[PDB]
């Protein structure tokens, strides 16, 4: 039952941080930012505007790992929500570049029964290549993760 | 003179076809949810002439006047409004969250003293209670109504109050359809409902009437949605109406893609009317609660420009 | 069998197929004297209440699938001439979002009950307008 609740708890808190990330990237790909983007481009505004993005892309990178780190948290106790591993692998392989999720991949996706990542052979297989490495590279993670 | 006033024009007429769409509906029509509305005669690109409300005083005047406003007589030894200003004014440049600890500290520093209007205007309780509930009803309809129509750059200077009905009027309405947020340093809240407009309502603040005049008028606004796009798909493509932003208005506000912008503005309004937030459909109760949260969130009020005087 | 056409992608095709879905006389027929007012408008009703109510997993399902290097959904002349005898992410964002509006249950701007969507897919499905419409290939009145 503690590991019932804490499941549940973990998969609250991911989905609450990826709505928060969700809208933070829809604001990011909004027409409204362009448009006020364009409007700028027409000396301190464009100072605040980068101030402004910078705390913008500070914000949803923070979401995003924290919405990560419960998505690999929820999957690890239980079986009942198994297909949030689709959000989760939607998530770090559109971020390939962020070099946290590839670290919490590294470390605690490791930890995740392998089986649970079956129904995404087929994407995950796609997507792994040879281009990045590192301990940190996301091929090198993804390798990792084909090959157990 | 060296303005234009078409657009208040335009503003005024959009507003009294609210009031006959809010007339007709029998739950607002009991509660006498009205906008209040001006006559305004436009005579040339940059001239005209347009009514005076006689009996009404800017809520900034009354509020943070410096000789004899509401926040020096009331609460002596709180900080004056010249030192909110400048201390505003000095954290603009630095990080968001060096401008909320400034704003928090401002307004725990800086307390509202707006609910005293109706009590010393209006000494016998049952005219008081009166004129209270005129005021709160009006404050809910205009913050629907301008949100609806995107109203912006709804500063203390630019609202009136009525001395002898207590209800609020909306004055220079050039900036509307959502175009403040185009602005730099952009404006984050549906309407102004800081904490000076909150404590007049009463004790309950937005708890009571304010609350379900919301939900009225909002349930109203959803019943003539599709008459309320026609009127404002009208308004847009008028030629002369020059609602879109340019860097000379940004500018002085602050010291062909035409159709694709009104296409855009039309499907947001649309959006708004049907309740679909956020990619969420909402009752009208949810979207009513996520305004007002949106409108009294002080994260939103700290990031705002001090021109607007969100403390106040 | 054969699900190389999925996303509405044969809406695009010449002479567009313009159903949801095979609803034709012989399968209505198969139901019984009852059509498709019976069991299978409840069946229909149930199903995609039950599809509403897991909107975000299908929505993530489907973005992982169409994020696919190798999954080829797009529509392509030669699919068009062989059936019939990057703007790559704006159309993989406005297919998301029409699934969107399908879950939600919005349908040409209107918001809809489980009830009106499934009476209006099966009067699309019916119609002899649309029916006419669709390519001989089809076999529409079969
Ligand atoms: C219909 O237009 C008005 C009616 C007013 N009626 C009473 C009143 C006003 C009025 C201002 C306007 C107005 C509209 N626009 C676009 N510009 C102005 C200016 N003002 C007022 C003010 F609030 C701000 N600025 C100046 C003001 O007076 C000169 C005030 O102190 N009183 C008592």
């Amino acid at each position: 039952e503690l590991r019932n609740g804490k499941m549940k708890a973990f998969l609250s808190l991911a989905r609450f941080s990826d709505t928060q990330y969700q809208r933070i990237e829809n604001y990011m790909k909004s027409s409204e930012f362009e448009n006020k983007q364009a409007l700028l481009k027409r000396q301190r505004e464009l100072e605040l505007d980068e101030l402004a993005l910078r705390a913008l892309k500070e914000d949803r990178k923070r979401f995003l790992c924290k919405a990560v780190e419960n998505y690999i948290n929820c999957l690890l106790s239980g079986e009942e929500h198994d297909m949030w591993v689709f959000r989760l692998c939607s998530l770090w392989l559109e971020n390939s570049g962020v070099s946290e999720v590839n670290g919490m991949m590294k470390r605690d996706g490791m930890k995740i029964p392998t089986y649970k990542f079956l129904p995404l052979m087929y994407q995950l297989a796609a997507r792994m290549g040879t281009k990045m490495m590192g301990g940190l590279g996301f091929h090198e993670v993804l390798n990792n993760l084909i090959s157990r | 003179g060296r303005d234009d006033l078409r657009q208040d024009a335009v503003m005024q007429q959009v507003f009294q076809m609210c009031n006959t769409l809010l007339q007709r509906n029998t739950e607002t029509r009991k509660r006498k949810l009205t906008i209040c509305t001006y006559k305004v005669v436009p005579l040339s690109q940059r001239s005209g002439v347009l009514e005076w409300c006689t009996g009404t005083v800017p809520i900034g005047e009354f509020l943070v006047n410096n000789e004899d406003g509401a926040h020096k007589r009331y609460r002596p030894n709180d900080f004056s409004a010249f030192q909110c200003q400048k201390k505003m004014m000095e954290v603009q440049k630095k990080s968001f969250e060096e401008k909320y600890e400034v704003f928090m500290d401002v307004c725990q520093n800086f307390q509202p003293v707006f609910r005293y209007f109706c009590m010393e205007k209006f000494l016998d309780p049952a005219i008081w209670f009166e004129k209270r509930l005129a005021y709160t009803r009006s404050v809910a309809t205009s913050s629907i109504v301008g949100y609806i129509l995107g109203l912006g750059d709804r500063h203390v200077q630019n609202i009136l109050i009525n001395e002898q009905s207590a209800e609020l009027v909306h004055i220079d309405l050039g900036v509307a359809f959502e175009q403040g947020k185009i602005l730099p340093t952009p404006e984050t809240v549906p309407f102004r409902l800081t904490r000076d407009i909150v404590d007049g309502m009463g004790i309950t603040g937005v708890e009571g009437v304010f609350r379900r005049c919301c939900e009225k008028t909002m349930e109203v606004m959803r019943n003539s949605q599709e008459t309320l796009l026609t009127i404002v798909e009208v308004l847009l493509y008028d030629p002369l109406f020059d609602w879109t932003m340019n860097p000379l208005k940004a500018l002085y506000l602050q010291q062909q893609s035409f159709n694709k912008v009104a296409e855009r503005v039309l499907m947001r309004l649309q959006e708004k009317l049907k309740g679909v937030e956020e990619g969420t459909v909402l009752s009208v109760g949810g979207q009513v609660n996520l305004l007002i949260q949106q409108a009294i969130d002080p994260k939103n009020l700290s990031r705002l420009f001090p021109g607007w005087k969100a403390w106040v």
